[PDB]
This record gives C-alpha cells, structure tokens and sequence, in this order.
C-alpha cells in the first residue's frame, strides 16, 4: 500500500472499575421512620 | 449579425481543482498532536 506508516496504531481508552457494598443482615426499611407522634400528638397511647 | 449570451459551468468533474486545497498543510499539520489532548482527556476523566 506504500503508506509512510507500516503499522495501525490505536489508543483506547481503557477503563476497568470493580466495587462491592458489604451489607448486614439487617432491617433498615419501615424502621427507617420519622418520630411516630410527629404532629399527631393529640392521639392518646402509652403502649404505642 | 450574431448576438447572444451564454454562461457556462467550470465542469468541476475535470477543472475546478488546480487550486491549492486549503485540506493539505493542515491535514498534514498538527491534527495528530492537536488529537493527542487524549492525555488531557484522560487526565481530566481520572479525577472525573
């Protein structure tokens, strides 16, 4: 082919990325609340 | 007598070249450095 260059260069950029998240046996859902009185105090409960 | 007017196309298939091809002395020119902002690039996407 009589090109100048005898050889195709590429340069990708090359990205490898490995992650993990460890999490415990756990209930961090409905637990996860706002204070049950809130602004509804006037609701009487003492076993609540 | 004759009189008229014509105007004719440069058929730019076999003339219209001849020119200097503002493409050369800037494909030649530093397109290859000027893509090498690749380490720039890449700089900036470490820290991204």
């Amino acid at each position: 082919w009589n090109l100048d260059q005898e050889n195709l260069v590429s340069q990708p950029r090359h990205n490898v990325m490995v992650k993990s998240k460890l999490s415990p046996e756990n209930n961090i859902g409905k637990t996860l609340s706002v204070n049950p009185f809130t602004t509804a105090w006037e609701l009487l409960t003492l076993s609540f | 007598d004759i009189n008229f007017y014509t105007r004719q196309v440069i058929d730019p298939r076999l003339c219209g070249g001849l020119a200097f091809s503002p493409k050369l002395n800037l494909f030649r020119y530093l397109d290859a450095m000027s893509l090498s902002w690749n380490r720039s690039r890449l700089k900036i996407s470490r820290a991204t």
